[PDB]
């Protein structure tokens, strides 16, 4: 109880001559409170329910229909050193791991990379559930973004961002805006439990940090009325998902053509959103007009901090597609 | 949901200057964004100044601007209105209101404010 | 909203001239609200992280030292035959099952009795995670049991249940009652993730509909004040729970003598608890003298159903019991 | 955290019948247990009568019990105490109270009732 007085210091969070006092709701006006957040956990697992019944009774049926594989991997050929290695050694040989193993085994590259592939397909989950998850995705991704853009039109602050911080802390709460941040925390908690527990033989890296950072972006900038602003990073960063989940889908579905095209697509539109219009956009109204309307406050050297963080990820994210599509071209 | 009171008012030459107060009797008047508005003999209301609760922004009106200054002390919890360089169609009822807590900053319409108050006179 | 309000009816739920409004909380008192279970899925998934953590780190390593099995099942012998009625017809033959395996493969009983059992075992999870399971569980049930005797032992109403309905619904919550309940109802939720997504190749039978049903009566009794008289139920209910998962620790660690006196010790406790105190205590204080103290209610009439249900399905299990103690003497 | 007035109190002979009433100005009267205590010259208080919020349970002293019945009534806002076969112990003054929403049921004690009141006299 005491702890959790300390760690919400008045004097870190709000700013100069504001008190957690002044934010309480009254007849007059609503605010955000932490309260609100808890019901995040309860639409998380709603929506896992609504994304597994989807996957099962409609995303199935319309990728067996597109023919899609519906069984399993295939079977490597038996082989003593090589199973050996694999359950030792390693799963995925570079090239330098392909030589020793050829030399090794003296055997040819391409029968080991094979071989390994085929293992690694053995690991891997099939084509059809990667296909319904995408199909999820895609639909999410594509009905958050409109609403975003369907409630975003309508606000003051879109066009103008120095009224994000005109009024700050003293901002009534819509409510559009409430149900776009709990709908935004319940997917990322669906995403999480979709992550930690369903599937254990996955990988715990980038993606992850990705999403702790998200998380904790969403609720400490609603817990701080900081919501008018949470608002455009939301929107602006969900635009570019909903394309990839469509290009995997016309891969799966050994459409070349249309991946490759949905790829550049999803590729350009990535880049120019949150490498063209994030940093001279957010980081402009978030580290210059901030400071001068609102002033100095601590909270503010932590929050800037994770954005920039997020930008050096989309960064490396972006690396990752720009050789990508240069196949692709 | 604060009572404003304001003070300063009077009659000076031509070319003057007069600094009209507004004070609050309430601990939330560091919380709302003040304003001035105008009243001229005839016509209706016009927007003078305002400033949000911090007093880091200001905006006046397009013909005043350059000769009013808009300032607050949540210290004393009171607003100043300084004049400077006053003409004779500055001769008006001055009248201090507050934004109702949900119009935007910027606001220049007298719906968009609740808590009036009697006002004073200026006459140059 | 309007369906909230229709299903929360004030002349359904609570007894007769008594409102909603009459248990808002104040200065005075304070009553519990349906807000205070939205805790409890963010407390089941921190329940649910600190089971994994205890698994992977703490009951492995007592497993490992205590001579547990760390590899996978055994490999059964290859047949066509008898794969494709494994893929195709079933799984766990029965005895016209196997005399029509044997009938048809011309092969012994015991040979195809054999090779199913390996199947399954290749099919079923490992002895170790059983066994972290099985560990996690006695720990958890054993805490459990010890908070609820001490809260019990000093309560007015634990040795004259008719206090349970003397003031009610005008009884304010204190904090031990509180977090008992939310302690019931994460511990119910962590096991609902456990169960639903954290492996599918699961049963979905008895222990899902009595899960979902403690979770029903859990939630409905603590939204509508019932909470003196819940305690009652999962303190009994949880008696007899602590000593099977230590049955099931001792046979896997390979102590037969230790198991059957474990599994003998706890099915006295499980009868004698749930089938000759149960009736004659909570179905006694619920039927009989709530009728007389509270008066008729409509809820009432939905409450005593469940209950009854729940015995009924206990006696379910007693059969599961008699039959299996017969063969541990 | 309401208003108690008792009335009913009076002088009757010997082997009497007395109704002392003890009405509340408010809307929470339903929702407390009421009580009634007697005080007679020297030693202290006594309990003599109680009750939960609905009236369907009822529970008197182990002196008095017999001849005391201790009734509610939520529509008007008052509990009625009616008395058969008095007794000259009975003469004193009896005070009206009730549980103070955390006191359980069965209390008879001075300390578990809050909302006192003024009281009447009783003479057999
Ligand atoms: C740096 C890169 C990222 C790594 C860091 C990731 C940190 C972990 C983030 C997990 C998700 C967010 C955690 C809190 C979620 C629940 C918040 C909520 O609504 O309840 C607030 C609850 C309820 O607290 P309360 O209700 O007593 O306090 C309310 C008081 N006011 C209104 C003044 C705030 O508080 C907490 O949980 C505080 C502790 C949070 C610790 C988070 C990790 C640091
Ligand atoms: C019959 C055998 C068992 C099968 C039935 C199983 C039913 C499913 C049970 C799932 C768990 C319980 C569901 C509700 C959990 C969350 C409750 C909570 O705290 O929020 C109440 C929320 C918040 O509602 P609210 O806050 O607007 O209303 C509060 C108003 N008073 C105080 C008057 C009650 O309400 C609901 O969720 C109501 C709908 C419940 C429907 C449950 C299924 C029927
Ligand atoms: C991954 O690249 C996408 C991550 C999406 C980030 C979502 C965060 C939204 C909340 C932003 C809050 C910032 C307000 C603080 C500024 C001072
Ligand atoms: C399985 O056999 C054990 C289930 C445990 C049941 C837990 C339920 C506790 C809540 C009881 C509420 C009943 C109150 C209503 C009586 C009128
Ligand atoms: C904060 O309030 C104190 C006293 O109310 C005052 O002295 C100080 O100037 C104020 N600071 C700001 C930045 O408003
Ligand atoms: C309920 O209240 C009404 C009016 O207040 C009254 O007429 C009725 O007798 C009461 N019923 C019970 C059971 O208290």
């Amino acid at each position: 109880a005491g702890i959790l007085a300390w760690f919400w210091n008045e004097r870190f969070w709000l700013p100069h001559n504001v008190t957690w006092a002044d934010l309480k709701n009254t007849e007059e006006a609503t605010f955000p409170q932490a309260e609100d957040l808890y019901l995040a956990f309860p639409l998380a697992f709603c929506i896992f329910m609504v994304r597994l019944i989807f996957e099962r009774f409609v995303a199935k049926p319309c990728a067996i229909a597109l023919n899609i594989q519906a069984n399993g991997p295939q079977i490597a050929p038996p082989n003593a050193i090589l199973e050996k290695v694999f359950t030792a050694i390693t799963k995925h040989p570079d090239e330098k791991r392909l030589e020793g193993l050829s030399k090794q085994l003296d055997w040819d590259v391409r029968s080991i990379q094979r071989w390994f592939r085929q293992r690694r397909n053995q690991e891997k989950p099939s084509t059809l559930t990667r296909f319904c998850e995408s199909m999820w995705r895609f639909s999410f991704y594509l009905y958050v973004f409109t609403y975003g853009v369907r409630f975003l039109k309508k606000t003051p602050w879109l066009w103008n961002t120095r009224h994000c911080w005109y009024n700050y802390p003293y901002q009534p709460l819509t409510t559009d805006l409430h149900y776009y941040y709990i709908l935004e925390l319940s997917f990322y908690w669906s995403l999480m439990f979709s992550q930690f527990t369903d599937i254990k033989r996955k990988d715990f890296g980038i993606m992850f940090l990705h999403h702790l950072v998200s998380i904790f972006l969403i609720t400490f900038s609603y817990v701080n009325n900081m919501a008018r602003v949470g608002t455009l990073v939301l929107c602006l960063h969900d635009s570019a998902d909903a394309l990839l989940e469509a290009a995997k889908m016309a891969n799966y579905a050994k459409f070349q053509k249309m991946c490759d095209l949905l790829f550049v697509m999803f590729a350009v539109v990535f880049i120019t959103t949150r490498l063209g219009i994030f940093p001279l956009w957010v980081l402009n109204t978030t580290l210059f007009e901030s400071w001068e309307i609102v002033g100095p406050y601590p909270s503010w050297w932590v929050f800037n901090l994770l954005l920039l963080l997020v930008q050096g990820l989309n960064c490396f994210w972006s690396y990752l597609i720009v050789k990508i599509a240069c196949k692709a071209v | 949901q604060v009572q404003l009171v304001e003070s300063g008012g009077g009659l000076v030459q031509a070319e003057g200057s007069l600094r009209l107060s507004c004070a609050a009797s309430g601990r939330t008047f560091r919380t709302y964004g003040m304003g001035w508005f105008r009243q001229a003999p005839g016509k209706e209301r016009e927007f003078v100044a305002a400033l949000n609760w911090s007093g880091s922004s200001t905006y006046y009106a397009d013909s005043v601007k350059g000769r009013f200054t808009i300032s607050r002390d949540n210290a004393k919890n009171t607003a100043y209105l300084q004049m400077n360089s006053l003409k004779p169609e500055d001769t008006a009822v001055y009248y201090c209101a507050a934004l109702r807590r949900k119009a935007e900053y910027g606001s220049r319409s007298i719906a968009d404010f609740d808590s009036w108050s009697k006002g004073t006179p200026v006459t140059v």
